[PDB]
């Protein structure tokens, strides 16, 4: 669970992925700005016990 | 209170407040220029 | 390392000094009608 949630966790995993890589333009000001979008689009919501 | 009277009365004075808004507006962006 | 500035975020400012512009220059107009 600590991993999932992780910031850097899903920063690793967009660099090595194809999907991110056919994405980037050249400037390195537009790809750090495309990256940080990238970041937020992965949600966790943890759960509760009581409410099963 | 007439607020058809007074959608009349700033009717005409619509003049007065476009030019100074866009100043008082203006009058910003450089204390932005200005700032840390 | 950050993307974007924290302050002083102009667009705020901006918006917010327009409507003030705005709200007085309406104002003066409607004095400016009974001044005249």
């Amino acid at each position: 669970v600590m991993q999932l949630a992780s910031w850097d966790t899903r920063r690793e995993f967009w660099l090595q992925t194809d999907y991110y890589k056919q994405r980037m333009v050249g400037n390195s000001k537009a790809d750090a700005a495309l990256l940080d979008e990238m970041i937020n689009n992965i949600q966790f919501i943890p759960g509760d016990f009581t409410r099963a | 209170l007439d607020i058809r009277g007074l959608f009349r009365t700033l009717w005409a004075g619509k003049l007065w407040i476009i030019g100074m808004g866009l100043a008082f507006a203006l009058i910003a962006l450089a204390y932005t220029f200005f700032a840390r | 390392e950050p993307v974007k500035r924290d302050s002083p975020r102009r667009a705020f400012l901006m918006i917010m000094w327009g409507i003030v512009g705005g709200l007085i220059g309406a104002g003066v107009a409607l004095t400016r009608r009974c001044s005249k």
